[PDB]
Order: C-alpha cells, then structure tokens, then sequence
C-alpha cells in the first residue's frame, strides 16, 4: 500500500573459478 | 470533538476513610460516647481519596455496590463487640437517644447492618434506594438530603476485656476502615473550591526585629502579629548590623503541630547565623517564641532581624 | 558478482509547501529602484530547506 | 460485586482551557525564537484545574483518541497578523536550534496536521494518532519524555502585528485563547503524587551548598547549580557560619533570565551584613546559572560562603 | 476553566451569534414553581452565567 | 533442527523473594521508615530464584497472572496492620510524600491492593496493562519503564501492640514473601553478566611474611595489601626456616561476614603448623589480623610465612 | 538514511545481511555474526572469550561460516507492533533502534600451509537487503553544533 | 489461576556452542587413544553458559526429540585429514579398551547415525531416539550414567594431517568447532544444586588424610586417594603436627597425568621445611595416584605425614 | 507512472468577514 | 594611560572590539624612566578571567 516499486534493488549472481579446465 | 452529550460513566475503586479507636472504662459514660465515629458516606466528603478529588468533576452521583470493610490491628486476646450500620436518612441522629438499649436496637434493625468482634474483619454494605434519584455533589451547603446517600455509624457494645477477663481503662486504637465503591456520575463540570491565587509567588519582603533585654539571662515569650489567621510559614535569620561582644542566642518555638527546626546566633571572630523553624499560626494572627539569652553584653547592642516568607498559593 | 538495475524510471510527485513571508517597504526605506524588489527566491527543487522536496 | 480487581478502559469527553496567547510586537521581536511564543505539551497531567489534569492524577495511562485545539479570537478584524500551529508527535524533535526564520516555518507546513490562519478568525488544529496501541504514562516528565507526552503544540508567528494606521504596535497584545476539546481513554486506577493537594505543603530545607571562591582579588565570575528538578520555582537565602579579618565583601546577583526579585550580598567587617533573596525557575534541563561580584583583597580565602534553597511542595511546581 | 468544562458551554467574540443549550438531567425530577423562599434546588433547573475573559 | 522461529513459551513456577521485619516504636519516625521494603517485581531482579536465572535466556517478558503471598512467622498475640500494593509506574516513589495520611491513601487506591494484619496470610495480585507491550530483560541499565512491569511496597499502619495492649520497641521479623507467576517470554538469546574467567584456576603462588615483635607479649593489627577490592580468600600456614626456641602463636581474624577458622604455630621437638582462616576483603585491598605472641624468644628469630590462594573464577 | 528523515517512525518488515567474500578458499577463520535486539546490553563488557562466543549463537537468527563463502543473517521481528523513531539517538537507544549487527572472530587466521598470519587485513563486504514501513509525514531537523574557542597558554618557553 | 500445581511438557529450541576440536599431529599421535580426541557426553547439564546447561538446572527431566551436531571448518581446503563421529546411546559401552586401530573405526561405522567427512567441510551428525517413552534426569552424573546421559559424542581421527608440501605437521591445530542445534522437552520444575552460582563459594577444608610411611630407608613408592568426586579440580597443601630427631626427609611429586603445577616436600631437621602445592583433576572413577620420594634413615617411623585437600564450590567443577 | 500519491498536499478554503451581521 | 597619583585603584576602559568574541591580551615594553615602576592590572569581565599581568 502506497509503495513505490523498485526503489534501490540489487541482484547477485554466483559463479566458480576452477583450477584447470583441461579441455 | 464537541458532543454536548450527557452520559453516566460507571467507575470503580477502593479508598481509605480513617482509623478507629475504642473507648475504655473511663471514657465510657453514656450514649454520646457509646458512638465513636460519625462519618458521612458521600463522594465529596474526604481529603483526597480518589473520590473526593474525582467527585469534583461531576455534579451528580449514585452509588451501586458500595461496601465498607473493617480491618483490625489487635490480637485475639482482646474483645469488645461493635456493630455498624449505614443509615440513609442523614438527619437521623442517634445522639438524641439516651438509653443505651434502644441505641443498640435502632442500629441492627437497619438492613445493611453487621455485628462483629473487633479482632476480625467484616464487610458492611450500602442498600440503594429504589427510585432514580441522583445526589448532588459539593460540600453540604445548607441541606443534606440532596448530597448524602448515607452516613456511617460505629458503636461499642459492652466494654473491653483482657486475657483474665477484666475491663481495661486506657484508650486504644483498634483498626481501620476502608471502602469499595461502584458509582455512576453524570454531567461533567467543576464544583468550586475557594482559591485566591492559583500559582506560586513568594512574599519575601516582610521584616521584623527581636528585642534582647537589658538582663544577663532570662527566657521570654516574644510574640508576632500581622499575619494570616491560619497558615504555614518559615523563618530565616539574617543580620545587617555590627557588634564586638560575645553574643549568643539559640531560640526555639512553642507549638504542637509543627516545631521542627532550630535557630542560632553568634557574633564574634567566628559567626553562626544558621537555622530555620516552620510553624502553624493559631487563629489569632499570633505565634509564641522563646529566647535563650546566654550573652554577656548586658547592654542592649542592637536587636536582631528575622523574616517570614509567605507562599502565595491557593490558601497559604 | 553484485549489480543493480540499469533502469532509469521517472517518478512523479505532487504537493505544496511554504516559500517565504514577504515584507513591504514604506517611505524611509523606499529611496531607489533597488529597494523595490522585496523577494527573489529561486524555484529549483533543491533551493528550499525544510520542505521534504 | 465489589472489589473487582480488574483493569478497564474508561473513555471520557470534555472541553478545557489552555492559556491565553501573547502576541509579540516590535521591541520583543528580533530573532527566530521570538516568532515562537508558546511551547506547550499536549499531555494530560500538564495543566492546573482543567478537568483533564486533575482527572489524570487518578488513573495512570492515557491515549488521545481524537483531540483538537480550538482557537477563538479576542480582536477586531481590522488588525493584521498571521500565525500557524502544529502538533509534533516527537517531543524531543526541538525547533529550538533553527536560526533562519524561513526554515523554521517550512518545517511546520510539513507535519501532517498543520494549519494557518489570521489571528482574527478561528480554526481547529487536530492531533494525529500513531498507528500503534501505545499507552502513555501520566504525571510529570521525569527522565525521558517519549513515554509521557503524546504531542507538543507549537504555535508561532509569521508577520508583525499592526494597527489600522499601519503603525506597528510596540508592546504585547492578547490575541485570544485556546480551549482543547478532547476524548481520551484511561486504563489503570492509582494516584500519582506529583500534583499534591493544598494543606500538605512542608517547606523543605535540607540542601546546603557553597559558593566557589575566587582566585584573584577583583572578579565577577559565574557559577551554576545542578541536581535540581527540570522545572520549579525556588528561592534562595544566605547562610553564613564562618569568620573573617579585614573585609571579605561579595555581592551575588540574580540569574540571567526573566525571573528576578532582588539582590544578595556578603560583607564581614565590623559593619557586618548578610541578607538578600532571589526567586527563579530552573531551566528545562534542571540547573541554574548565577553571576557574582567579588571585590575583596584577601587571596587565601579557604572559606566558601554557604547558601540555601527552599521550595513549597504544593503541586507540579 | 470551570466555566468551559461544563458540557454545554460556548465561546465567542461578542460581535457574532451563538446558542448556549440547556443539558437535561437523566432522571425525571419535576421542579416546583413560584418564588423560592426555601432551598433553591427544588424551584430551579439551571442558572445562566456569562463571563468576560 | 534449525528453525529461525520466534515463539512465546508460557511458563509457570513459584519463588522466594525475601523476609520481612516490622519497625517498633523507636525506629518509627516518619514516612521514610513507614515503608520497610521497596523491592522491584521484574524477572531478572533476584539472586537465583528460577526466574532471575531463567529470565537470562530471553530478552522480553510479560506477566500474565502473577501474585504475591505473605506467610507469617508470628503468633496471634501481636498485631500491626500492614498493606501492600504493586504499582506499575516504577518511577512513582512514595518517599517523596511526607504526611503519613496521604502515604497510606495512594496505596490502597491502587487496584491490586490488599490490607491485612500480619498474623495471617494474604495474596496480592498483579494487574496487567491492556496493550501488547513487552518488557526487556537484563539489569536496569539507565531507564526503568522498559524493564519493570511493577514494584512492590509493604507499609506499616499503626504501631505494634501486645497481649495487654502496649507498643513494644524492639525490631522484629514477622514473615516472608513468596511469589507465584505465569509469564510469557520471547526471543531466545543470552543477556551478558560480567565474567572474566569461565573455568577454575588456582593462584597458588602468592607469598608474604608476618613480623613478630621484639616484645615478650603483645597483640597487633597486622594488615595485608595487594589484593582485589572484594573477594574470597583462604590462608594456609607453612614454614621453610629453622629455630631452636619455644615459639607459639595462635592468631585469629577480625571480620564479621567470614571469620570461620583458626591458626596455630609451635616450633620445638614437637611441631604444630595447622589451621585455616577464610575471609572477605573490604573494598580497600585490606584485611585485619590479630596476633597472640605467647613466645619466650623475645629476640626476633625469623618471621613466619603465609600464602593466599585466589581462585580465578567468574569473579573470585 | 536521508529519506528516513522525512518520517518520524519506522519498522523493518524484513531484513537480511549478505556476506560478499573477497578471498579464495586458501584462508580460514570461522567468524560468527548475529543481530541482537536489546541494543543496550552489549558484548564489550565481557572480559573472557569462551563466553563471548556462546551468547552469539544462542541468539535465534545467528549463522556461522568460514569467511570464503556466502551466508544470510536475518533480522528476527518482534511479536508486538512497536514503531521505532527516526533520527540520531540523543536519548535512550531502545526507541530509535531495532537491532545491532555484531560480527565476531572465533579462530585465528591460517594460511595455505597451516601457520598463523601476523598482520590484519580486510576480507569482504556486507550488504543489507531490507524492507521497511514509515508512518508519519514530517521533517526532522539537522543537528548543527559548534564548540567555542579555547586559548591554551600553559607552556613556558626557552631560547 | 496461579499456583497451578501441575506438570507439563515444555518444548524448546535453540542453538549452542560446544568446544573447539584440537587435531593431533605427529608428536602426540602414537596409540589408539590418540585417534580419539574428544569424549564428550550429549546430555543437557553438561556445559557452561550454553542456554541448554543453564536452562536445565531449572527443570528435572528431558528428552532430545531431535538433535544434531553441526561441524564448521576453520581451515583451508589445501589441508588433508579425515575424521568420523558417532553418538552411542549406551554411555557405558566404552571404546577405551580397544587396542588395534582398525577395530576402533569399524565399530563406528556400525552405529546407526555415523558420518564421515574431511575436516575442511561441514555435515550434521544426528542423534537417534530410542523407541520408548523414557525420560532422563538432568544434573551431574552421580552413581550410574544410564539415567542421565542420552548419548555420547565420540569424534575420532583416521589419518594424520599435513601441509601443502606433504610435510606432516608436528604440533596440534584447531580444525573448527561444534554447535549442536537442538529441540528438547522438559517436565518437572525444580532446581538442581550441583551447578551453583557465583557469590556462594565457600572453600571447604575438613578432609585430613595421612601419607602411608615406608618400610625401608630409601624408596620411591606410590599411593592413591579414594572417596573423591568423579571429576573436579582440587589442590593439596601440606599439614604437619609431629616431631622428629634426625632428618625425616621426603619429597612427594605430582600425580602422573597432565595437570601439574609444582612440587611438595617434607624435611624435619633444624633447617626444617614444609611447603608446596599440587593441582589436579581426579579421574573419572573418582580417585588419584601420587608418587613419593623418601630418603630418610629412621625405620621406626610411627608418624605418617598429614596432608589436606580443598576445593571451590562454584559449579559442577 | 511510478508516482506515490498524496505526498504533501494542501487545501485552502476562503471565507469572509463582514462589518455587521444585523440579525 | 596611568594616573597622576602615587597609589590609586585606577579604572581603565577599552574600545574598538566586537559585540562578542574571544580576545586575549599580552604585555610588552619599549623604554624606561629609571625608577621603581610596578603595576598588577586586573580585569572586570562579565564571564571569567584566567590570570593577570
Ligand atoms: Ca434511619
Ligand atoms: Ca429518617
Ligand atoms: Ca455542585
Ligand atoms: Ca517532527
Ligand atoms: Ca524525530
Ligand atoms: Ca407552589
Ligand atoms: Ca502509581
Ligand atoms: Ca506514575
Ligand atoms: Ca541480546
Ligand atoms: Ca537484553
Ligand atoms: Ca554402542
């Protein structure tokens, strides 16, 4: 009620970082 | 918001009326002393009991389920039967009756009467009339049947006894009376109470003098006038003079209700002008004070100074 | 990895507020043409102080 | 039956009488703090003999269901000024600290119940009610105010008043009064003691301090006294139990605020002297500030003059 | 402040109109006629007071 | 399992507050002594009563059906009316009032007030406010209206009496106060309590000496310093020296709270070095001990040895 | 925290505190974090270490984690409906605050090889994903303060 | 109303903090009993200041509805070891007596709630609940343990830890901690006294034994003291009320376990001596074992040296 | 669009003030 | 300006200052007259004063 939307949102997305791909 | 509406506003509470003392053999002669407390039961007939301050803001009351307790302050080793009845014609006065028999007999015939020994407790009720009559509020101006649903009498059937069954003679405080009410007010307003100033102001200008004698040592009854009939005051010493002799005065008051204080005077290389006394004034414009007069300066040096300070409040 | 919205959205607002109390010159203080303006008050939204806007 | 032993809400209604206003003219109006003329809380136990202050020393809690402050003029329409009022529900948000006058007024037409009106007509300033079930305590404001006071009525002046001929009035002037119709609900039966009743005043006198001595010979330094109540009306008198050789003169004067009745002095040669009395009301934080005038020659004083405070316990005071 | 705490009181400057009502009791007492010559609470139902503040 | 949920957890119990002693004629002067116990009613205001240890593991409480008993320890042959009321504005302080009449009158106007003689028992209740307010838990940091639903006052209406109706003068223990609660907590956590070590460790390294005099016989007040402000300790004697004379000392402590112990010394063909004293330390880093000095070796042989042992615990 | 000065009252309907690390998994320290709702009883008064860490997890919304991965420490709302005031405290604090985020350090640092690091460092950051509800439109002041002058002549010189 | 006089189950929840683990290296790891590193019961009144031990001195009985022991690492993944944990519901089935290391581990992956995990990750060891209605008592373990303890958490090490360069670490190392989320239900309101509160310590001293004398001249025999509590932390001091002629020297030394602070001696020639103090914790069966060093020449001793024990009553101890 | 309502409104209502009513 | 008298508690005024400001004074001399000169001036300030010259 009486609420402006999307004032100051944030979105986070993780990933990884392996030691070798070894294609 | 404004409403201009009138409603009832039923309320509840509990209160403290007073304490009670029983008559011994010596103080008991006839019916006038047989009774021992004649205390009205109205709303505006107390000194700050949550109804004598709360039945100031409405004109009309009507009890519903009042009741009066008795709580003792004595052991089981004493006994004096006493009774209690709330009469509802407040002009009925048992002092007219002279025979003690009929005095004890128009008392328990009332509906809400209880009879008990003063070593235990008991609740006396209030029996409310049938019609829709509402009793005014205020003090008792001229007539009483408008402003009292009831009075309260507490009597003393045969004299005290002791562990070995003998009547003692000394007066004695026994217990205390409480009250548990439910009443219905009406018509918001304020009843007046005489008040000439409604905010603090100190009368710190009055001045006087105390005469010392031409005698080495003697106590007097130095009096003060030009005061109100009855009020509270407080004295503070001070001095705007000179002297070079060993003077000394440690005066004291002569009163019974309020004599809590002291005064001192000493005038040489060391000085002492400390102290305060606070007192009540009898209904003359009068107050008695006594001196000490332990000084060696027989010759009159100069009279000292004092000052009252009247607090201009509702009434002193 | 954090991030927030790459969205530039307009938001519209309404209301009123208080600006100044205007004083008026007489005869002693009314000499030249510079003593004839009596308030200049900018109209940017950020010029006021104590207005909620 | 009787002896219920139960707690119940009791809703009540009425109308009351606050104090008359006093509009400032020209010789009393140069700052932001002159535009503000009455700072008056809107609690229950905050008056004398109103049927809401006397009626609140008999319960313990309250909540204004709906209140409104009503203005009534006592002036003709031919006079010209303009004033606004607002009720802040945060009694420790103070406008005592704003300097520029315009900011002082813009933060009044932001509160959600503010009004504006000439001092020749009438209008109701309402109170606004928080969205909670909170119950505020009665009685004097003891340690923190956010328990006791549900609002604070700030009335404040915009313009400067003036007659029909345009000549701005120099002195003060009574511009009507304020009445406060109300509806509130009390909960807990009890008695608060702070508004004591007459015929119980005692005139306590047990607090004995001592003035700090100077370090140099001629000086007019100052001194403050803490530990007093946040608001009262006291009186001082001198008190002296010491000795002297040469002069040891001194003359304290009243504190630096409105209330002042006289002077007080100390002088301890053969023409000895010890007299005086000052009246005052302690500031809202509960202290005072005096100023001294010492003019003696001895430096090894080692005998701070004593004093005294006394007060009448008659009401909130 | 005992003149406005009454439940049917009004306040006004003396250049406009008003209406001060009479607030009837809850019970049904009937008051007597004639000059009082007695206690007054039989022969009167109210008293109009007008003040100057 | 983890829940991350908050609930109420209504509980029940009964507790012991303290004991009660009534004032006699001599100790009774005015309103300050008229009151005799001013004991808050919060959850964390006791020394291990199952709620001052159990209202350590939640932040917020709210009583439901509390009540306070009075259980006497006196016969029916004594009487002194006393009253009791649980006030709910904990900043209301009856010590301000000076007239005893109004002091007894703001007390029974409270809802949960009871009035009784101290020869029988009575239950005083707790009247809970209307709204949903929850009171914090912990000690009273700076303000009190967050952390006390109520205090408890116990007064003394007119003085004691006797079998023959006379006021006695000596102080007297009368009864004891108990409590029967039902409360609803919330928000599991722990409030802190200052604790510098949480596990036992003995400080068995401290060392000192006692000087004997060059006099045949005299008692002294040998003092010790370098200790904590207030703590518990215990002394043990020992000796790592030599002597060939008839020595003898049987010292003793000078304390009031803890002086349970004895010490001995004897150094010849037979030996005695037994004893222990345990004591409290006043808030100076100080402790007083007295010697006996019944030895014949007037010449100073060598001063003896002693050792404290401080237990490093929560606080000593 | 600028836009809250336009309303007296607030209440966090929800909150949570992310941990956004900065290190690889070759550095290790259990660190423990919580939100206490009595903002006066504080941990600074404790003087041991074993009690400081068992009052930090007994709290009902606490989490434990090594500082090389994420977490979410929530805010545990009251059962009653008290609304807290805005602005700087200048008072008792239990009106103007709803919680306090404390973060602790239970273990010493350790490196790739299992030895203790000697020097301090920074390890990450902390967000706050919130929801809030304000009540009463107004404008609180801004605290203007200034300390008076004070001359200091208490040093005798020498040449 | 109040004064219920009723018994009711009260279910509660929370999380706690057990003690940190301490992995053994190489200079402290040669036996089966080094692989086992924490033997810690899982009762309620078995901690200090956890909200489950302090909260259980206020009821009398309990039953873990569901519990779980949670491991959290404090190490990098580049370190290598491997450890298992299990909760035995028969606290007097002891693995203290197994010798071969492999049998010690095979009897751990037989219990119906066992886990296995590296010391660089996390996992919950759950507790398993008997199929009965049994309620276990709180408090210290007094005579038999099958009334009080509902389980025993045995964590035990398989491998030997090592750095990234493969070099096995020689010293100990902290490998995380244990937290114990729980849900339990208490029944009977009361107070157990065994966890007394601070400001009630008394330092009892009334137990006076005597050392047995030797039979020969030079000897270093031993002696044990029974009748003490199953677990505590005591201290001894000497006590001597006897006589002598020639030397009568003796030097007792601390018991043969971890705890030791100093020494103690006896020597009764002209250069007399009587001093010392030893600290220790009694073994789980409630006794201790000292060793003596006597080097005197008299044989007709007939005067056994006395000693003393004292302890602080502050908690379970 | 994205507009909170009734942020800080004001409403004004005029009246008059004659010289006499002359009821 | 000194007085024209041997000994006299001579008052002295100062002008050319602000309506409110924290000032401080320091002494110095640039000549003599070869006799016994001595002055120990003191202030009469309405707040406080540290010492004297
Ligand atoms: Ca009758
Ligand atoms: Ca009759
Ligand atoms: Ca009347
Ligand atoms: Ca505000
Ligand atoms: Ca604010
Ligand atoms: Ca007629
Ligand atoms: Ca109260
Ligand atoms: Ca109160
Ligand atoms: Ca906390
Ligand atoms: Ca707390
Ligand atoms: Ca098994």
């Amino acid at each position: 009620p009486q609420t402006i939307p999307n004032f100051n949102p944030i979105v986070a997305k993780p990933t990884v970082a392996p030691l070798q791909t070894n294609i | 918001a404004r409403s201009d509406v009138n409603a009832i506003t039923v309320l509840n509470g509990s209160d403290f009326l007073t304490t009670v003392k029983v008559r011994g053999s010596n103080n008991l002669t006839d019916s006038k002393s047989r009774i021992l407390v004649k205390q009205p039961i109205s709303a505006s007939s107390f000194l700050g009991t949550r109804i004598s301050g709360l039945s100031q803001f409405w004109e009309r009351y009507r009890w519903h389920k009042a009741a009066v307790r008795y709580v003792p302050a004595v052991p089981n080793t004493l006994a004096c039967q006493l009774i209690g009845y709330i009469d509802t014609d407040p002009l009925d006065d048992p002092n007219v009756i002279l025979d003690v028999d009929q005095l004890l007999r128009q008392a328990t015939s009332q509906v809400g009467a209880r009879q008990w020994n003063f070593s235990d407790t008991t609740t006396i009720p209030l029996i409310v009339r049938r019609d829709d009559q509402l009793y005014y509020t205020g003090q008792d101006k001229e007539n009483v049947r408008f402003s009292q649903q009831g009075v309260f009498y507490l009597l003393q059937v045969t004299t005290l006894l002791n562990i070995s069954g003998e009547a003692i003679t000394n007066d004695l405080i026994s217990g205390s009376l409480y009250l548990d009410w439910v009443c219905g007010f009406s018509m918001p307003q304020i009843n007046p109470t005489p008040v000439e100033i409604s905010q603090l102001t100190y009368n710190a200008d009055t001045i006087g003098n105390w005469v010392p004698p031409t005698e080495l040592n003697q106590t007097y009854t130095q009096d003060i006038t030009g005061l109100k009939p009855n009020s509270k005051f407080i004295i503070v010493p001070y001095m705007d003079r000179t002297s070079s002799e060993v003077l000394q005065k440690c005066t004291i008051t002569c009163n019974e209700v309020n004599a809590v204080g002291s005064i001192s005077y000493f005038d040489t290389n060391d000085i002492k002008c400390n102290g305060y006394i606070t007192f009540q004034a009898n209904n003359i414009g009068e107050a008695t004070f006594t001196l000490v007069t332990d000084y060696k300066g027989v010759t009159d040096a100069k009279p000292y100074q004092y000052r009252i300070i009247r607090a201009i409040v509702g009434n002193n | 990895r954090s991030a927030r919205s790459d969205v530039n959205a307009i938001t519209v607002l309404n209301g009123s507020d208080f600006l100044t109390t205007v004083k008026v010159r007489g005869s002693n203080n009314l000499t030249d043409s510079k003593s004839r303006i009596l308030v200049k008050q900018p109209i940017s939204a950020s010029s006021f102080l104590g207005t909620r806007i």
